[PDB]
């Protein structure tokens, strides 16, 4: 029974790693990362 | 050369309707500038036409 | 060129998060089968009793 | 039999890691990475 506790409570750690990585994947680019893209690209349009 | 301007201008991670629209309007600006020009003079490289 | 290289960086980073997420999911999946084996092992210990 | 299930289903995870890394290796440089190379090198030719 104690060995069962070891297994399932390590599984809680694996679940926390899995869901945290999925949360980083689904929202891959936040509001700041694309803001830099738009800002950087606006500088490219001044050449003409 | 303006299609090479276009490709590297549009190559990025996030593509939206406004970004691609603006990239196209800049391409069209280049195309219009190179289409309105008029010829002045010419030379024929060979003795025979 | 720096805008393009930043974009390719964000893309490579996201692919590395697929490698990590899939690794975590596989470890999660193998733990459940470990529990199934232990559930049997415990049934056999009750039966020894 | 349950121990067999543990082994083969961890092997599925190893296969997913192996093929994902091979997919990153065979297509080492995508269409964006070399675009920056060509764009950066074009700036070097303006010195003359």
């Amino acid at each position: 029974d104690a060995e069962k506790t070891v297994l399932e409570k390590s599984k809680a750690g694996a679940q926390s790693r899995f869901d945290s990585y999925g949360k980083l994947y689904d929202e891959n680019i936040n509001a700041g990362e694309n803001q830099a893209m738009t800002l950087r690209a606006s500088a490219a349009g001044l050449t003409t | 050369k303006m299609m090479d301007a276009l490709l590297q201008s549009v190559s990025q991670s996030q593509l939206n309707a406004d970004t691609v629209e603006d990239a196209f309007m800049s391409y069209l600006t280049s195309f219009e500038q190179v289409a309105n020009l008029k010829v002045i003079s010419a030379y024929h490289d060979n003795i025979n036409n | 060129a720096d805008k393009i290289s930043q974009s390719e960086t964000y893309r490579r980073r996201r692919q590395e998060w697929e490698i990590q997420r899939n690794n975590a999911e596989a470890e999660l999946k193998q733990i459940d089968a470990q529990l199934k084996s232990l559930a049997v092992r415990r049934e056999a210990a009750v039966l020894q009793k």
